[PDB]
């Protein structure tokens, strides 16, 4: 609100303001890939963590 | 007054054990930086997989 004034004859109408602002979303992607038979056949366990 | 040569008046020795560890060692701290893992075979192999 603007700020109290002297008042000396008759009240002068006065004006405010406003403010608006917007944010978009994106779309994130992350893939992989490995052969079946290369994860079927691993005795050892170092395909595992992938997940 | 006995004059005994000299290699009988060296002969007159008590033999102590106080001097039996030398000087010790100095203090083990390898535990504080290295890990320990105990191997099987000829040699031991490490992976990891990446990110």
């Amino acid at each position: 609100f603007p700020t109290l004034k002297e008042w000396v004859g008759k009240r002068t109408i006065q004006q405010m303001e406003a403010h608006g602002y917007s944010i978009a979303n994106k779309t994130f992607e992350g893939t992989v890939g490995i052969s079946r038979d290369d994860f079927e056949d691993d005795n050892l366990g170092i395909y595992a963590p992938i997940f | 007054m006995i004059v005994t040569p000299a290699s009988i008046k060296a002969l007159m020795t008590s033999w102590r054990k106080d001097f039996q560890g030398g000087l010790e060692d100095a203090p083990s701290q390898y535990n504080k930086i290295a890990m320990v893992v105990n191997s099987s075979t000829r040699s031991n192999t490490y992976g990891w997989l990446g990110k």
